[PDB]
Protein backbone atom coordinates (compact mmCIF):
# COMPACT_ATOMS: atom_id res chain seq x y z
CA UNK A 1 0.00 0.00 0.00
CA UNK A 2 2.94 2.36 0.65
CA UNK A 3 5.31 2.84 -2.29
CA UNK A 4 9.03 2.74 -1.58
CA UNK A 5 11.55 5.42 -2.50
CA UNK A 6 13.96 2.76 -3.80
CA UNK A 7 11.15 1.40 -5.99
CA UNK A 8 10.50 4.94 -7.26
CA UNK A 9 14.21 5.30 -8.05
CA UNK A 10 14.32 1.94 -9.84
CA UNK A 11 11.17 2.62 -11.88
CA UNK A 12 12.82 5.69 -13.47
CA UNK A 13 16.07 4.09 -14.63
CA UNK A 14 18.29 4.79 -11.59
CA UNK A 15 20.03 1.68 -10.25
CA UNK A 16 22.64 1.08 -7.53
CA UNK A 17 25.37 -1.45 -8.38
CA UNK A 18 26.74 -3.71 -5.62
CA UNK A 19 30.37 -3.31 -4.52
CA UNK A 20 32.92 -5.77 -5.83
CA UNK A 21 34.44 -6.59 -2.42
CA UNK A 22 31.89 -7.83 0.11
CA UNK A 23 31.97 -7.00 3.81
CA UNK A 24 33.08 -10.51 4.83
CA UNK A 25 36.11 -10.18 2.53
CA UNK A 26 36.86 -6.69 3.89
CA UNK A 27 36.70 -8.20 7.39
CA UNK A 28 39.06 -10.96 6.21
CA UNK A 29 41.53 -8.28 5.05
CA UNK A 30 41.31 -6.49 8.40
CA UNK A 31 41.68 -9.80 10.26
CA UNK A 32 44.80 -10.65 8.25
CA UNK A 33 46.26 -7.19 8.92
CA UNK A 34 45.49 -7.46 12.65
CA UNK A 35 46.97 -10.96 12.98
CA UNK A 36 50.08 -9.97 11.03
CA UNK A 37 50.60 -6.82 13.12
CA UNK A 38 50.12 -8.68 16.42
CA UNK A 39 52.30 -11.68 15.53
CA UNK A 40 55.07 -9.85 13.66
CA UNK A 41 55.15 -6.07 14.24
CA UNK A 42 56.24 -4.15 11.16
CA UNK A 43 58.15 -7.08 9.64
CA UNK A 44 55.14 -8.26 7.62
CA UNK A 45 55.09 -4.86 5.90
CA UNK A 46 58.56 -5.27 4.40
CA UNK A 47 58.64 -8.97 3.49
CA UNK A 48 57.86 -12.31 5.10
CA UNK A 49 56.52 -12.13 8.64
CA UNK A 50 58.99 -12.69 11.49
CA UNK A 51 57.41 -13.93 14.71
CA UNK A 52 58.20 -12.04 17.93
CA UNK A 53 56.64 -11.88 21.42
CA UNK A 54 54.36 -8.90 21.97
CA UNK A 55 56.36 -7.72 24.99
CA UNK A 56 59.43 -7.49 22.75
CA UNK A 57 57.35 -5.77 20.06
CA UNK A 58 56.12 -3.17 22.56
CA UNK A 59 59.71 -2.74 23.76
CA UNK A 60 60.66 -2.03 20.14
CA UNK A 61 57.91 0.61 20.00
CA UNK A 62 59.09 2.14 23.30
CA UNK A 63 62.68 2.28 22.04
CA UNK A 64 61.36 3.84 18.84
CA UNK A 65 59.60 6.68 20.66
CA UNK A 66 62.70 7.40 22.75
CA UNK A 67 62.07 5.51 26.01
CA UNK A 68 64.41 2.82 27.33
CA UNK A 69 62.83 -0.67 27.29
CA UNK A 70 63.29 -1.25 31.04
CA UNK A 71 60.34 1.14 31.50
CA UNK A 72 58.18 -1.40 29.66
CA UNK A 73 59.77 -4.46 31.27
CA UNK A 74 59.24 -3.04 34.78
CA UNK A 75 55.67 -1.77 34.12
CA UNK A 76 54.28 -4.44 31.77
CA UNK A 77 51.23 -5.33 33.88
CA UNK A 78 50.34 -1.66 34.38
CA UNK A 79 50.69 -0.95 30.65
CA UNK A 80 48.55 -4.00 29.76
CA UNK A 81 45.89 -2.88 32.26
CA UNK A 82 45.92 0.64 30.78
CA UNK A 83 45.52 -0.78 27.25
CA UNK A 84 42.63 -3.02 28.35
CA UNK A 85 40.94 -0.08 30.10
CA UNK A 86 41.36 2.10 27.00
CA UNK A 87 39.87 -0.64 24.80
CA UNK A 88 36.94 -0.95 27.22
CA UNK A 89 36.45 2.83 27.15
CA UNK A 90 36.37 2.72 23.33
CA UNK A 91 33.81 -0.10 23.58
CA UNK A 92 31.59 1.87 25.98
CA UNK A 93 31.86 5.08 23.93
CA UNK A 94 30.90 3.29 20.72
CA UNK A 95 28.07 1.47 22.51
CA UNK A 96 26.67 4.69 24.00
CA UNK A 97 27.28 7.50 21.49
CA UNK A 98 26.13 7.16 17.88
CA UNK A 99 27.55 10.50 16.67
CA UNK B 1 34.62 -16.34 -6.24
CA UNK B 2 37.90 -14.42 -6.13
CA UNK B 3 40.90 -15.52 -4.08
CA UNK B 4 42.10 -13.03 -1.49
CA UNK B 5 45.50 -14.67 -1.16
CA UNK B 6 47.37 -17.69 0.10
CA UNK B 7 46.48 -18.52 3.69
CA UNK B 8 49.37 -18.24 6.15
CA UNK B 9 49.83 -18.75 9.89
CA UNK B 10 52.63 -17.08 11.84
CA UNK B 11 54.28 -19.57 14.21
CA UNK B 12 53.88 -17.33 17.24
CA UNK B 13 55.32 -18.21 20.64
CA UNK B 14 56.27 -16.18 23.70
CA UNK B 15 59.93 -17.26 23.57
CA UNK B 16 60.55 -17.72 19.81
CA UNK B 17 61.83 -15.10 17.35
CA UNK B 18 62.70 -15.26 13.65
CA UNK B 19 65.80 -13.38 12.46
CA UNK B 20 66.88 -13.08 8.81
CA UNK B 21 70.33 -14.40 7.92
CA UNK B 22 70.55 -13.04 4.36
CA UNK B 23 69.02 -10.31 2.21
CA UNK B 24 68.19 -9.16 -1.30
CA UNK B 25 68.14 -5.82 -3.11
CA UNK B 26 64.87 -5.07 -4.90
CA UNK B 27 64.54 -2.27 -7.44
CA UNK B 28 60.88 -1.58 -8.24
CA UNK B 29 59.23 0.73 -10.76
CA UNK B 30 56.51 3.29 -9.98
CA UNK B 31 54.85 5.43 -12.66
CA UNK B 32 53.24 8.78 -11.85
CA UNK B 33 51.53 11.21 -14.25
CA UNK B 34 52.65 14.84 -14.03
CA UNK B 35 51.11 16.92 -16.84
CA UNK B 36 48.67 16.43 -19.71
CA UNK B 37 47.67 17.98 -23.03
CA UNK B 38 47.27 21.77 -23.16
CA UNK B 39 44.21 22.10 -25.37
CA UNK B 40 42.78 25.39 -26.61
CA UNK B 41 39.36 25.96 -28.16
CA UNK B 42 38.46 28.70 -30.62
CA UNK B 43 34.99 29.35 -29.20
CA UNK B 44 33.48 31.51 -31.96
CA UNK B 45 34.87 29.43 -34.81
CA UNK B 46 33.81 26.15 -33.17
CA UNK B 47 30.25 27.38 -32.62
CA UNK B 48 29.67 29.26 -35.87
CA UNK B 49 32.17 28.08 -38.50
CA UNK B 50 33.09 31.65 -39.56
CA UNK C 1 56.13 5.25 0.55
CA UNK C 2 58.99 4.41 -1.84
CA UNK C 3 59.09 0.71 -2.67
CA UNK C 4 58.12 -2.31 -0.59
CA UNK C 5 60.90 -2.83 1.95
CA UNK C 6 63.44 -0.61 3.65
CA UNK C 7 64.19 2.32 1.37
CA UNK C 8 67.75 2.90 0.14
CA UNK C 9 67.62 5.02 -3.05
CA UNK C 10 65.34 6.27 -5.79
CA UNK C 11 66.23 7.14 -9.38
CA UNK C 12 64.08 9.43 -11.57
CA UNK C 13 63.41 8.87 -15.26
CA UNK C 14 61.33 10.92 -17.67
CA UNK C 15 58.20 9.58 -19.37
CA UNK C 16 55.58 10.97 -21.80
CA UNK C 17 53.40 13.11 -19.51
CA UNK C 18 54.98 11.53 -16.46
CA UNK C 19 57.83 10.37 -14.28
CA UNK C 20 59.12 6.88 -13.44
CA UNK C 21 60.81 6.18 -10.11
CA UNK C 22 63.17 3.23 -9.68
CA UNK C 23 63.08 2.51 -5.94
CA UNK C 24 66.10 0.59 -4.63
CA UNK C 25 65.10 -1.14 -1.39
CA UNK C 26 66.40 -3.74 1.06
CA UNK C 27 64.38 -6.93 1.66
CA UNK C 28 65.34 -9.59 4.24
CA UNK C 29 65.39 -13.02 2.62
CA UNK C 30 66.55 -16.11 4.55
CA UNK C 31 65.05 -16.58 8.00
CA UNK C 32 65.96 -18.61 11.07
CA UNK C 33 64.17 -19.58 14.29
CA UNK C 34 65.74 -18.72 17.64
CA UNK C 35 64.90 -18.86 21.35
CA UNK C 36 64.87 -15.39 22.89
CA UNK C 37 64.60 -13.67 26.28
CA UNK C 38 64.15 -10.01 27.28
CA UNK C 39 66.86 -9.72 29.95
CA UNK C 40 69.58 -11.80 31.63
CA UNK C 41 70.12 -12.33 35.36
CA UNK C 42 73.73 -11.80 36.44
CA UNK C 43 74.66 -11.46 40.15
CA UNK C 44 71.21 -10.09 40.93
CA UNK C 45 71.39 -7.62 38.02
CA UNK C 46 69.07 -7.54 35.01
CA UNK C 47 71.16 -6.96 31.90
CA UNK C 48 69.26 -5.54 28.90
CA UNK C 49 70.68 -5.26 25.35
CA UNK C 50 71.91 -1.83 24.30
CA UNK C 51 71.02 -2.56 20.67
CA UNK C 52 70.01 -5.95 19.32
CA UNK C 53 68.27 -9.12 20.46
CA UNK C 54 69.22 -11.75 23.02
CA UNK C 55 69.05 -15.08 21.16
CA UNK C 56 70.08 -18.67 21.80
CA UNK C 57 71.20 -21.38 19.38
CA UNK C 58 70.19 -24.10 21.84
CA UNK C 59 73.07 -24.01 24.32
CA UNK C 60 74.71 -20.57 24.43
CA UNK C 61 73.15 -17.12 24.43
CA UNK C 62 74.40 -14.41 22.06
CA UNK C 63 73.27 -10.92 21.09
CA UNK C 64 72.54 -9.86 17.50
CA UNK C 65 70.94 -6.95 15.70
CA UNK C 66 67.33 -7.11 14.58
CA UNK C 67 67.61 -6.98 10.78
CA UNK C 68 70.60 -9.30 10.32
CA UNK C 69 71.89 -12.38 12.11
CA UNK C 70 75.32 -11.54 13.56
CA UNK C 71 75.87 -13.20 16.94
CA UNK C 72 78.27 -11.73 19.49
CA UNK C 73 79.22 -12.74 23.02
CA UNK C 74 77.15 -10.93 25.65
CA UNK C 75 79.48 -8.49 27.44
CA UNK C 76 78.97 -5.32 29.47
CA UNK C 77 79.78 -3.09 26.48
CA UNK C 78 76.64 -4.04 24.52
CA UNK C 79 74.42 -4.50 27.60
CA UNK C 80 73.27 -2.20 30.39
CA UNK C 81 72.20 -2.89 33.97
CA UNK C 82 68.75 -1.80 35.17
CA UNK C 83 67.01 -3.04 38.30
CA UNK C 84 67.02 -6.49 39.83
CA UNK C 85 65.84 -9.95 38.76
CA UNK C 86 62.48 -9.95 40.57
CA UNK C 87 60.49 -7.73 38.16
CA UNK C 88 61.10 -8.74 34.54
CA UNK C 89 58.96 -11.60 33.23
CA UNK C 90 60.84 -14.16 31.16
CA UNK C 91 64.35 -13.48 32.47
CA UNK C 92 66.96 -16.24 32.06
CA UNK C 93 70.16 -17.13 33.90
CA UNK C 94 73.45 -16.67 32.06
CA UNK C 95 76.86 -15.16 32.66
CA UNK C 96 77.95 -11.81 31.22
CA UNK C 97 81.56 -11.39 30.10
CA UNK C 98 83.72 -8.58 31.48
CA UNK C 99 86.69 -7.35 29.40
CA UNK C 100 88.31 -5.82 32.50
CA UNK C 101 88.80 -9.21 34.18
CA UNK C 102 91.80 -10.45 32.09
CA UNK C 103 93.35 -6.99 32.44
CA UNK C 104 92.94 -7.12 36.23
CA UNK C 105 94.20 -10.73 36.29
CA UNK C 106 97.64 -9.62 35.05
C1 LIG D 1 72.63 -14.94 0.30
O1 LIG D 1 71.91 -14.90 -0.94
C2 LIG D 1 72.74 -14.75 -2.10
C3 LIG D 1 71.81 -14.63 -3.29
O2 LIG D 1 70.57 -14.04 -2.91
C4 LIG D 1 73.71 -15.93 -2.21
O3 LIG D 1 74.58 -15.73 -3.31
C5 LIG D 1 74.58 -16.88 -4.18
O4 LIG D 1 75.30 -17.99 -3.61
C6 LIG D 1 75.31 -19.17 -4.43
C7 LIG D 1 76.04 -20.24 -3.64
O5 LIG D 1 76.58 -21.24 -4.50
C8 LIG D 1 75.97 -18.87 -5.77
O6 LIG D 1 75.90 -20.03 -6.60
C9 LIG D 1 75.27 -17.70 -6.45
O7 LIG D 1 75.97 -17.34 -7.64
C10 LIG D 1 75.22 -16.49 -5.52
N1 LIG D 1 74.48 -15.40 -6.14
C11 LIG D 1 75.02 -14.19 -6.37
C12 LIG D 1 74.12 -13.19 -7.02
O8 LIG D 1 76.18 -13.93 -6.06
C13 LIG D 1 74.52 -16.06 -0.92
O9 LIG D 1 75.33 -17.22 -0.96
C14 LIG D 1 73.60 -16.12 0.30
N2 LIG D 1 74.39 -16.15 1.52
C15 LIG D 1 74.26 -17.09 2.46
C16 LIG D 1 75.15 -16.96 3.66
O10 LIG D 1 73.45 -18.00 2.35
C1 LIG E 1 75.96 -22.49 19.54
O1 LIG E 1 77.04 -21.68 19.05
C2 LIG E 1 78.29 -21.87 19.74
C3 LIG E 1 79.27 -20.89 19.13
O2 LIG E 1 79.53 -21.19 17.77
C4 LIG E 1 78.74 -23.33 19.62
O3 LIG E 1 79.92 -23.53 20.39
C5 LIG E 1 80.99 -24.10 19.60
O4 LIG E 1 80.51 -24.94 18.52
C6 LIG E 1 81.55 -25.51 17.71
C7 LIG E 1 80.87 -26.27 16.60
O5 LIG E 1 80.70 -25.46 15.45
C8 LIG E 1 82.46 -26.38 18.57
O6 LIG E 1 83.53 -26.87 17.77
C9 LIG E 1 83.02 -25.57 19.74
O7 LIG E 1 83.77 -26.42 20.60
C10 LIG E 1 81.89 -24.92 20.54
N1 LIG E 1 82.42 -24.10 21.61
C11 LIG E 1 81.88 -24.06 22.83
C12 LIG E 1 82.56 -23.15 23.81
O8 LIG E 1 80.90 -24.72 23.13
C13 LIG E 1 77.64 -24.26 20.12
O9 LIG E 1 78.01 -25.61 19.90
C14 LIG E 1 76.32 -23.97 19.41
N2 LIG E 1 75.26 -24.82 19.93
C15 LIG E 1 74.48 -25.61 19.18
C16 LIG E 1 74.73 -25.60 17.70
O10 LIG E 1 73.60 -26.30 19.68
C1 LIG F 1 60.11 -21.99 12.81
O1 LIG F 1 59.32 -22.94 13.56
C2 LIG F 1 57.99 -23.15 13.05
C3 LIG F 1 57.31 -24.09 14.01
O2 LIG F 1 58.05 -25.29 14.18
C4 LIG F 1 58.05 -23.69 11.63
O3 LIG F 1 56.73 -23.84 11.13
C5 LIG F 1 58.84 -22.73 10.74
O4 LIG F 1 58.99 -23.29 9.44
C6 LIG F 1 60.23 -22.46 11.34
N1 LIG F 1 61.00 -21.54 10.51
C7 LIG F 1 60.71 -20.25 10.22
C8 LIG F 1 61.68 -19.56 9.32
O5 LIG F 1 59.71 -19.68 10.66
C1 LIG G 1 54.28 -19.07 27.15
O1 LIG G 1 52.88 -19.39 27.22
C2 LIG G 1 52.60 -20.71 27.69
C3 LIG G 1 51.10 -20.89 27.63
O2 LIG G 1 50.48 -19.82 26.93
C4 LIG G 1 53.16 -20.90 29.10
O3 LIG G 1 52.96 -22.24 29.52
C5 LIG G 1 54.65 -20.56 29.13
O4 LIG G 1 55.14 -20.62 30.46
C6 LIG G 1 54.91 -19.18 28.54
N1 LIG G 1 56.33 -18.89 28.50
C7 LIG G 1 56.91 -17.94 29.23
C8 LIG G 1 58.39 -17.78 29.06
O5 LIG G 1 56.27 -17.23 30.00
C1 LIG H 1 68.53 -18.26 38.43
O1 LIG H 1 69.36 -18.36 39.60
C2 LIG H 1 68.71 -17.98 40.83
C3 LIG H 1 69.75 -18.08 41.92
O2 LIG H 1 70.89 -18.81 41.48
C4 LIG H 1 67.50 -18.88 41.07
O3 LIG H 1 66.81 -18.43 42.23
C5 LIG H 1 66.56 -18.84 39.87
O4 LIG H 1 65.50 -19.77 40.05
C6 LIG H 1 67.31 -19.17 38.58
N1 LIG H 1 66.43 -19.06 37.43
C7 LIG H 1 66.43 -19.95 36.43
C8 LIG H 1 65.45 -19.68 35.32
O5 LIG H 1 67.18 -20.92 36.41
Amino acid sequence: AARDLICAQKFNGLTVLPPLLTDEMIAQYTSALLAGTITSGWTFGAGAALQIPFAMQMAYRFNGIGVTQNVLYENQKLIANQFNSAIGKIQDSLSSTAS
Amino acid sequence: TMSLGAENSVAYSNNSIAIPTNFTISVTTEILPVSMTKTSVDCTMYICGD
Amino acid sequence: FCGKGYHLMSFPQSAPHGVVFLHVTYVPAQEKNFTTAPAICHDGKAHFPREGVFVSNGTHWFVTQRNFYEPQIITTDNTFVSGNCDVVIGIVNNTVYDPLQPELDS
